């Protein structure tokens, strides 16, 4: 299960891989993955769907409570709650999660949350276990607050990489466009993507 | 251990096998996998007898409290959340998996839950031991929108598939089909491969063919007015 | 590390009569709950009216069999086509479990045959090497599943007359071919619900001094 | 003791009327790595025989070449030889089973499950299994690992028993095997796209075909789904 | 299992019973524990079974060698010390016998030695052998004396094996009894224990512990 | 392994027509040391018999246990237990104590007041309910009793046909396994008499 | 070792406890009581673990002293057998165990008749006219069910117990420097010192 | 570790890097790895170096005597040679061995020998910790029967990324190239590649 | 069994040799004396583990008997305990070793000197005024090493020997059933009168 997220000039777009396998078994291919927990601040989930859920569904209610009586979550402020959890879970729960928003005012943002957790703002992530192919990839074509039309062509053809060489990644691009429009899903299937 | 579940417009049709076994030797040729959290919310535990036992009905006394409450059958989404957040707490050492397949007003769902508490969401899922055996007849036969027709004998044909190349997969199958806003027909044995053959042989013997060392005559009935 | 030693479960049987001896197995080949092969016998002729399965781990007892065949061939060779004894092939089996002792075989193997006297006659090896001449015994398993059942219907063991009520037991009684086959039959049927290891078909090959026939039954699939 | 490293999968294979036919996609897999994506598990010998390896790929290279020298050795000493004591798939079989278990008793096997497939010189059609313990049975349908679950159920509905074999068509038996590979793909990951195919007929020997696709791909069920949201 | 013997004046008695267990349940109740390993001796399968059968086939061998080269009877001493020096040089191949070799001589008289699969051989006048052996030896000591009657040691032979039979779980089966005498062994006879039980109990009052 | 396997033995109970047998073997046992020919596993609160298998010390402190809480429960409704009430109970009590387990197989039998149908059902060690009316087998020897009983099973006997048939399944079976032998005791009881009978058997 | 081996005659009680108490390679002391009187016809000797069953013995004193006062009614050996039961299926269970071994051989003084329990570690109450623990009982319990038979008085007890006592020196290494022989009978607790 | 051969046009050119760490230090930052077995088949070697050279030395002794009794040994014929000694001790010896050699007739070869032992035409090879981080960017990028220069940068292109991305990856990035003209040295130093 | 004892005095050498014999937890045997004659004038007596003892014992008697036959010539006490330290150093380095502590006693005739070599199972052989092997000798060598005195007769050697002996049996929960003690001296190997 590869995920990433990656900036544009608009905003941040997010884009996952939806299978959830048990072994070499594809339990699921059609599971979800680009998770609400706030209006724009939305995430990509990687290690235990289990572990991941419990963290995400305590922050989901915080952040409601959050928004009502102390105003807008920020993504740094967002990050920090989902840290507390991880960093006190790290060895109980395995739960990498990235979690990516979109700020009108700040655009696009992305914080990786790794299993031991810390918040690392960082211009754009790759994670799962096709990261590494496509690490390579990434750096090289990595262009400044990209015109959008090329955004989501771009991590088409990333994860296309990843497919290949690992079995995990796999099943329909999802993605949802994080901008100053709203939320955009977007869904591309292999048929599209893999000969590209 | 075979169970399957696949949606049709009209509800959700979900079976099971009733051959249960505790190790190679057949333990009950019927015991019902089937239990029900509400009467529209129905559900198949897999993994250990005891451990589905227990949870189906804690859970389904905390959905009536909650039915009652609110004066409306809860969400079948209420119920996938109340069966993931228990099960987390005791960190999968309590091993239940189940699916979960009701009807609802917000409609038709189908849901899994798993020990350590992981979740799939699909139109059509399949678990247990012979879950690879009955996936395979319903990634070649599915068809967007399945009339409740085509969606119960699909069912009941995975079934059969698990029982021939599954051993704990056996005996008769329990199909209920829950339609939304009406009763659930309860089609107990729809499928009955099984056959019985009496002995060839009558192995009925006289009496006092077996030896006694001395008879006794005791009572329950409380003791004597007088 | 890799698997030390296999099961293929199954249940054989072996039983002495006084004028014929059977040997009766399924077919049903399994590893686990699924079904290896649905087809595939197990007792096997060895000839001169012995009747050989070597039941448990499959490739163990293939092996066995497959040295013994050879054997069978020395034998006669040597000794101007002696018929092969029922008692001289069991010194034989004895001797190549007895081979490797330190990670012994894992076969519970049964011949049954006439002796020479002429009665239906089965000797039982468990693993650990030993052998001994038996009247009845199961092989597997579901050896521990069926003999309760032969000891009270043919052994009549703990019966009595009826109306002594224990002070003359019911002596024993010869059984004919026939009956014994209904007898097997209805073991492994009742065995086919409540074990998973017996099923497909009942493929019993019964010796006599008046050849061999082949009997066949099909059991249930569930 | 020989322990996997580089890995292989599912095999499958049936009988039917005039012959049999043995399939299997074009693997040779590290791991969760999918490292070579198009290494041949069919090995044929003669037309008589395609020999189908799972597992390691590295003792599939071991085998192969000791397949090479046995059709050598066949053919030393009365060459006229051609139908004959030359080989049979039982031939082959026998064999490969004997050093196997050979193998194990050292407690350092050849890592691999093997189904043997073809057609004898009296036209039987031939299906007998051998793996690294030394599991051996002959069955109308085969298959190993992961196709022992899932493509071992649809090819019983056909040849349920031994009189179904003759009413199976090639052209049924065809379709069947075909349609199944489909369906590993789709849900099993290891299985790649491309696969080979072999049909061993007694009329028209071997019909080898290559680099056939799976397509038909179900996302009709993926597009209905979105789950929480 | 239980075993046991005792050497007395007028030879020695030997006494077995016949259940064999594998796991916890009975495999079988008909596994002769007397190994004829010649006409001369008596050899006990109690230990390993299988190990016990397959090494005293082979003392059956040593023994006729020994018979046709000097030709007159081996002692007992020489027969079990063969056997105690291939058991101790093989040990740590799953060996778990113990027997007791049992003939009677003029040579040495009555004699007894105990074999094990330590290579222990080991002297006595009394030995038991068994999981039940601790049961029989209550009955068997009070009764055993050297100048104990020949018609006295034939019951306490069967008497031994009635007690242990009873209390012990992996003994059961049937009394075989032997007697080695001067000229070798004389077979005395199946008597099934489960039957001599209720005679017993009718005719010393005995097994009262027992209901009724 | 298992605590249960040390001690062994074994119960059994058999339907028959509107009247039912549970029967057990009297050996208790300690592995080789048999310590008792007359240690009971079968006990009774009045009509709902509970058979226990397995773990000696467990037997007792649950038997006292569920005494207990049926004494508890015909004081408040002011009526006996009835068979049914009581399985429900006996599972949910294994589970209680999920975790250091009981190491116990019960069984209950009984007789319905106001169905009058014969009713017997088993549980595992955290307890679950298993119907299955022919029989309900327990104990080491489970598998013997299994196969032995459903090929001399036949329908809805009468008292003295099923008397023969559970006395035949417990005497073989029980000379098969080690560790039940020793005395046996048979409750069939008819409707609502109880005749009670230690069978004779050659005790080795 | 340290054996307590207890038979039950037709009219008393008799239990034989050993001398001998060994702390390990050396024995620390070679004479000194092995058992304590819980009431006068109760009487409860003990063997198990070291100085966990000096612990438990005095402990289990006291309570069944204090109930005795309260009823003014010395508890009875049914009464006595199942309190000590109770107490043991909690310390099985115990985070730290307390496995101790116990025969308790009263005279029931409101039927009067003696009365013979076996308490094993784990709590398993049987009425037995014998039971031991250790290696006592796999030699004895035959013997003593072939020689002795319900008419049998207490004086023949004694003389079978010099018996018993001689082949348990014998087949076992251990010597438990011979017993004292404590019997419970109507009249109380009476000193057999011939032994 | 990073190693890597890669087939063009006119023959095939080797490539590695040079850094070769124990635990967190750099033990060695110029290890020689382009090991020369025969005149144009060279090996690239990664695993234990221990291991690896040892095999090497077999080998090469080896394909002496069959150039010389038997005539020149083909690519082909190393790579069998190469194998049998990996798989008969795969488990003892650790090696992941690259044999790469020229023939003027089938110009470039390149065969993969992993640790379990298995002979592998590639048009490219990719081993070591670095293999990882490439993996996707050479699939991308692979162009065949490519101009000499083209092939170079290509190389040096990738090798940058497994810097980037692996610390223990680095060091001077020597070159053999086989092609007819003979046996030829190129040496690229970081300072060059890793700001381009 | 775990006891075995020399004591060397004046004008003899002294064995005492455990007579059981205890097989796991049950004394198979009361009475055989662990002991082989090596020569008129040398005994060796024996302990250590199952099987190796009786290997070793007959293996050792073997090898004096055919030394003394070749030459016709009774080799020195001196020479005989030497050997069985090698035969044990390379035991001990080899595959299986022999692990027999053994008291080596000889009255050499010609230098008319007791002589009481200890080897512990090591090969750790050293010769002494007195000797024992096992945890059993620590008990006694307090007794000897106050009460010896080089002047002690042979018969003055057999009471300090019996005192020993006492003690040996108190403070061991284990008793090893007595000794069967027998003189290497001048007129050979004699077994004393009583015991």
């Amino acid at each position: 299960t590869s995920i990433m997220a990656v900036t544009f000039k608009d905003g941040v777009i997010l884009g996952a891989d939806s299978r959830t396998t048990t072994g070499a078994y594809i339990a699921n291919r059609v599971t979800d993955k680009l998770t609400r927990v706030h209006d724009k601040i939305w995430c990509c989930r990687s290690g235990s769907a289990a572990d991941t859920q419990a963290i995400a569904d305590i922050v989901q209610y915080h952040l409601e409570l959050y928004t009502s009586q102390y105003g807008t979550p920020s993504t740094e402020t967002a990050a920090s709650v989902f840290k507390e959890l991880c960093y006190e879970n790290k060895d109980n729960l395995t739960a990498g999660i990235i979690v990516a928003g979109y700020d009108d005012k700040n655009k696009g943002e992305v914080y990786t949350i790794p299993l031991g957790g810390s918040v690392h703002k960082l211009p754009y992530a790759i994670a799962g276990s096709g990261s590494t192919f496509i690490y390579g990839y990434c750096d090289k074509n990595f262009r400044e607050n990209m015109s959008k039309e090329e955004t989501v062509d771009f991590i088409k053809h990333s994860l296309s990489q990843a497919i290949k060489w690992d079995g995990s990644s796999g099943g329909v691009i999802r993605m949802v466009v994080l901008t100053a429009a709203g939320v955009e899903r977007l869904i591309f299937y292999p048929d599209e993507y893999e000969q590209l | 251990t075979t169970i399957v579940g696949v949606k049709f417009n009209n509800g959700v049709v979900i079976a099971a096998d009733t051959r249960s076994t505790q190790g190679p030797i057949v333990a009950d040729k019927n015991c019902a996998k089937l239990h029900r959290i509400s009467p529209k919310i129905w559900c198949a535990g897999a993994g250990t007898a005891a451990d589905t036992e227990a949870v189906t009905q804690l859970i389904g006394s905390n959905i009536e409290l909650h039915s009652l409450y609110t004066s409306r059958e809860p969400r079948v989404v209420s119920a996938l959340q109340m069966l993931k957040q228990h099960l987390f707490k005791y960190q999968g050492h309590i091993g239940a998996y189940l699916i979960v397949a009701g009807v609802d007003p917000t409609g038709s769902h189908l849901f899994s839950i798993h020990a350590h508490g992981s979740t799939d969401v699909g139109y059509y899922l399949s678990l247990g031991s012979g879950s690879l055996a009955a996936m395979a007849v319903l990634e070649s036969h599915w068809k967007q929108d399945l009339t409740k027709e085509e969606a119960i004998k699909l069912a009941s044909d995975a079934i059969q598939a698990g029982i021939w190349n599954d051993l704990g997969s056996g005996s008769n199958v329990d199909v209920c089909v829950m339609e939304i806003g009406k009763d659930a027909e309860y089609l107990r044995n729809y499928l009955t491969p099984n056959v019985r053959e009496e002995k060839q042989k009558s192995y009925k013997f006289p009496r006092g063919t077996t030896a006694v060392l001395k008879e006794s005559i005791v009572n329950i009935c409380d003791i004597q007015e007088e | 590390q890799f698997n030390p030693y296999g099961d293929n479960g199954g249940t054989i049987l072996g039983i002495a009569g006084e004028d014929f001896a059977v040997l009766a197995g399924d077919t049903r080949n399994i590893t686990d709950y699924s079904i290896n092969s649905r087809y595939e016998p197990k007792v096997f002729d060895c000839g001169d009216n012995i009747v050989m399965s070597a039941n448990g781990f499959a490739a163990d007892g293939d092996a066995l069999v497959k040295r013994f065949k050879n054997s069978v061939k020395w034998y006669h060779f040597d000794h101007n086509d002696k018929k092969l004894s029922i008692n001289s092939a069991a010194r034989n089996i004895q001797h190549l479990l007895y081979g490797k002792r330190f990670f012994p075989y894992y076969v519970h193997t049964i011949i049954a045959g006439l002796d020479e006297d002429g009665k239906g006659a089965v000797y039982s090896f468990d693993p650990v090497g030993s052998y001994e001449r038996e009247q009845c015994r199961a092989g597997g398993a579901a050896a521990s599943l069926i003999m309760p059942f032969l000891d009270n219907q043919v052994n009549f063991k703990n019966q009595y007359e009826p109306g002594t009520n224990g002070k003359v037991k019911k002596p024993l009684k010869y059984l004919s071919v026939e009956e014994v086959i209904k007898l097997v039959r209805d073991s492994f049927t009742s065995a086919t619900e409540r074990h998973i290891q017996v099923g497909d078909g009942l493929e019993i090959l019964i010796v006599t001094k008046d050849g061999v026939r082949k009997e066949f039954y099909e059991l249930k699939r569930d | 003791t020989q322990q996997p490293i580089v890995t292989g999968t599912s095999v499958i294979s049936m009988k039917y009327d005039n012959g049999v036919i043995i399939a299997a996609d074009n693997l040779g897999s590290y791991g969760s790595l999918l490292r070579f994506n198009g290494v041949e598990r069919l090995i044929p010998v003669g037309d008589n025989t395609v020999v189908g390896i799972s597992g390691d790929i590295s003792d599939m290279q071991h085998i192969e070449r000791l397949l090479k020298d046995l059709v050598t050795e066949n053919a030393y000493d009365n060459p006229l030889a051609d139908a004959e004591e030359a080989l049979e798939p039982s031939y082959i079989f026998e064999y490969l089973a004997t050093v196997m278990y050979q193998r194990r008793s050292k407690m350092n096997p050849l890592w691999n499950a093997i189904i043997v497939a073809g057609v004898q010189s009296n036209g039987d059609q031939f299906l007998r299994y051998v793996n690294l313990l030394g599991v051996t049975y002959s069955s109308p349908t085969l298959a190993t690992g992961f196709g022992a679950h899932m493509a071992n159920p649809l090819l019983r509905k056909v040849v349920d028993r031994e009189s179904d074999i003759p009413k199976t068509t090639v052209q049924v038996a065809e379709e069947a095997i075909v349609n199944a590979m489909r369906v590993l793909y789709y849900r099993d990951a290891r299985s790649s796209r491309n696969f080979s195919l072999a049909i061993i007929d007694k009329n028209t020997g071997l019909t080898f075909k290559k680099n056939l696709q799976v397509e038909n791909m179900k996302w009709d069920f993926a597009k209905d789904i979105k789950g929480y949201g | 299992t239980t075993t046991l013997a005792f050497r007395f004046q007028g030879g020695i008695i030997v006494a077995v019973d016949s259940r064999a267990t594998a796991g916890n349940w009975v495999a079988s109740q008909t596994v002769k524990k007397v190994i004829e390993i010649n006409p001369f001796l008596l050899g006990t399968m109690a230990g390993g079974a299988a190990d016990c059968q397959f090494w005293e086939t082979w003392l059956g061998s040593q023994c006729r060698l020994h018979e046709l080269r000097e030709k007159e009877r081996i002692s007992v001493a020489a027969a079990s010390k063969i056997l105690s020096n291939l058991v101790y040089q093989y040990k740590g191949a799953g060996l778990s016998m113990g027997t007791m070799i049992c003939g009677y001589t003029r040579k040495e008289g009555p004699t007894i030695y105990y074999v094990d699969s330590d290579g222990t051989r080991l002297k006595g006048d009394i030995f038991c052998v068994g999981s039940g052996q601790t049961f029989a030896y209550g009955v068997l000591d009070s009764n055993y004396k050297w100048d104990l009657s020949v018609e006295d040691a034939l019951y306490l032979g069967k008497r031994s094996i009635l007690a242990a039979a009873h209390r012990d779980a992996y003994s059961g089966g049937s009394v075989n009894l032997y007697h080695v005498t001067e000229d070798g062994w004389i077979y005395h006879g199946n008597h099934d224990v489960g039957e001599l039980f209720w005679k017993v109990k009718e005719e010393e009052g005995s097994f009262n512990n027992v209901i009724g | 392994s298992d605590p249960s396997s040390i001690n062994g033995g074994i119960v059994v109970a058999m339907t028959g027509k509107d009247c039912v047998a549970i029967a057990c073997d009297l050996r208790l046992g300690s592995q080789s040391l048999g310590v008792s020919n007359k240690f009971e596993k079968i006990f009774h609160y009045g009509h709902v018999f509970l058979g226990i298998t397995g773990l000696a010390t467990d037997v007792t402190t649950l038997n006292e246990m569920f005494r207990y809480k049926t004494n508890l429960y015909k004081l408040k409704e002011e009526r006996a237990i009835e068979p049914e009430t009581f399985t429900q109970l006996v599972s949910s009590s294994l589970y209680e104590r999920r975790f250091g387990p009981y190491f116990v197989g019960p069984v209950v039998a009984g007789i319905n007041s106001k169905s009058g149908k014969p009713f017997i059902a088993g549980f595992d060690l955290i307890g679950c309910i298993d119907e299955a009316k022919d029989f309900i087998v327990s104990g080491t020897a489970s598998d013997q009793l299994f196969g032995m009983c459903e090929s001399l099973y036949e329908p809805n006997l009468e008292p003295e046909d099923l008397f023969e048939t559970i006395s035949q399944a417990l005497l073989n079976a029980a000379d098969r396994d080690a560790l039940s032998g020793w005395g046996a005791v048979v409750y069939i009881i008819k409707k609502d008499e109880v005749v009670k009978r230690y069978l004779k058997m050659r005790q080795d | 070792m340290d054996i307590i081996l207890g038979i039950r005659v037709q009219d008393s009680v008799i239990l034989a406890s050993s001398k001998a108490v060994t702390r390990g390679i050396s024995v620390l002391k070679d004479s000194d009581d092995k058992t304590r009187q819980l009431s006068p016809h109760t009487l409860m000797s003990f063997a198990g673990e070291a100085g966990d069953t000096v612990q438990f013995a005095e402990y289990i004193q006291a309570n069944i002293q204090l109930y005795s006062i309260r009823e003014d009614y010395e508890l009875s050996p049914q009464a006595v057998s199942s309190f000590v039961r109770q107490e043991l299926a909690k310390s099985i269970r115990s985070r730290r165990p307390y496995q101790v071994n116990v025969l308790i051989g009263g005279y029931d003084k409101k039927k009067n008749k003696p009365e013979l329990y076996q308490i094993d570690y784990l709590g398993t109450k049987v009425e037995l006219p014998y039971g031991a623990h250790g290696y006592s009982g796999f030699y004895t319990f035959s013997l003593l069910d072939h020689h002795y038979r319900p008419d049998m008085t207490t004086e023949e007890g004694l003389d079978l117990l010099k018996l018993c006592v001689q082949e348990l020196e014998k087949r076992m290494p251990m010597d438990f420097k011979g017993v004292i022989v404590k019997i419970v009978d109507k009249d109380g607790i009476r000193q057999v010192d011939d032994f």
